[PDB]
């Protein structure tokens, strides 16, 4: 949406079942968005019609909650590790 | 393949070499060549994902990559590192405390920095002011400190 | 076979217990989550799991083929070898 409520849309409607948190890269202007159920961390851009996966079918991920990003790092929380 | 390599190249965009077969052609760095086996074609670098940190522009058989004003580029012509002397400061939220790490060349330094929080689960900085800012649950209050507690 | 090069396939496993390979896949099974598990033997590229939840913690995994196997001569075969 916009900063001030006048536009809204959405931009990611399909393959998300408990989406946790979220995260802008403001050099590359992409969205950085973590689901829970399905256990990914992707990236898209701010329409979102570019869409890639860091990380997906790994066991590494149980419950993320919280995202963050420096350089070309990924910080993330996870409540089922407790890590 | 074509013995005529030697009279016309073999068809071959770049270049064609003399071999046991015929022909053999190539592609200098950073082109690629295709299911003809003769032409030239050049490899979309910013088509991969991370390739450069922050902006990229393809050339023919090269190319080129920029970091914002915040950034400064390095010597290899890809990674992109941050000007600021600060360090990286990392903060986690823990209902009895909020944890911070301060970050030095791949080092860590783990402490707590606000006494009497109760159970916090929101956190975001200002950058204007050097505050952090968390919202404690059981207390259903926001609150504002200093990055030093 | 002589240690000459190594990698990881699989960078979080659950306290394997038991392994087999078949095709472009490996099949492993763990005791924490109960549960059987595919993998892709190059890199761990498609990651899922076989059964739901099992009743008790699985044990070792085996393969059955109608295939004949490799087969060589045996010199035990020839008067015991002469053992
Ligand atoms: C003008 C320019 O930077 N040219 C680059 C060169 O530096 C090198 O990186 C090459 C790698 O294939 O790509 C091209
Ligand atoms: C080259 O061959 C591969 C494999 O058949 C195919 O996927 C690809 O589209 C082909 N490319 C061209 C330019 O013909
Ligand atoms: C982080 O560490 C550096 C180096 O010891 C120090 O100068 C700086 O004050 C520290 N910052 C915080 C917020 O702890
Ligand atoms: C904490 O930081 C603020 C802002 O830089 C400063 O005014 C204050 O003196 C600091 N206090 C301590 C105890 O370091
Ligand atoms: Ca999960
Ligand atoms: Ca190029």
């Amino acid at each position: 949406a916009s900063m001030d409520g006048t536009m809204r849309t959405v931009i990611v409607q399909e393959k998300i079942y408990w989406p946790c948190g979220l995260s802008i890269d403001y050099p590359n202007r992409l969205i950085y968005f973590m689901d829970a159920y399905l256990d990914y961390i992707e990236f898209c851009d701010y329409d979102g019609q570019n869409r890639r996966q860091v990380i997906a079918s790994d066991l590494v991920l149980h419950h993320p909650h919280a995202l963050t990003l420096f350089e070309d790092s990924v910080f993330w929380t996870d409540r089922g590790t407790h890590q | 393949n074509q013995d005529s390599c030697l009279h016309f190249n073999g068809g071959c965009t770049h270049r064609c070499i003399q071999g046991p077969f015929g022909a053999t052609c190539v592609c200098p760095i950073g082109y690629q060549l295709a299911n003809d086996t003769k032409t030239c074609e050049d490899v979309n670098e910013c088509d991969i994902p991370g390739f450069c940190s922050q902006h990229c522009v393809n050339m023919r058989g090269s190319f080129r990559c920029a970091c914002d004003p915040e950034y400064t580029l390095e010597s290899d012509g890809r990674t992109c590192k941050v000007t600021a002397s600060e360090n990286l400061l990392l903060v986690v939220a823990s209902r009895d405390k909020i944890i911070m790490d301060n970050i030095t060349a791949h080092t860590h330094n783990i402490y707590s920095l606000v006494q009497d929080v109760s159970f916090v689960v929101a956190l975001d900085f200002d950058s204007v002011t050097g505050r952090v800012f968390w919202s404690d649950l059981l207390e259903g209050k926001t609150w504002s400190a200093f990055q030093n507690g | 076979l002589t240690g000459s090069n190594r990698e990881v396939v699989i960078s979080t496993a659950f306290h394997s217990f038991g392994l087999t390979v078949y095709g472009q896949y490996i099949y492993w099974t763990d005791f924490y989550t109960k549960k059987i598990y595919r993998a892709n033997k190059y890199d761990g590229s498609d990651l899922i799991a076989m059964t739901t939840r099992l009743p008790t913690q699985p044990s070792g995994i085996s393969t059955v083929v109608k295939t004949q196997q490799q087969q060589c001569s045996n010199p035990c075969d020839q008067f015991n070898g002469g053992c």
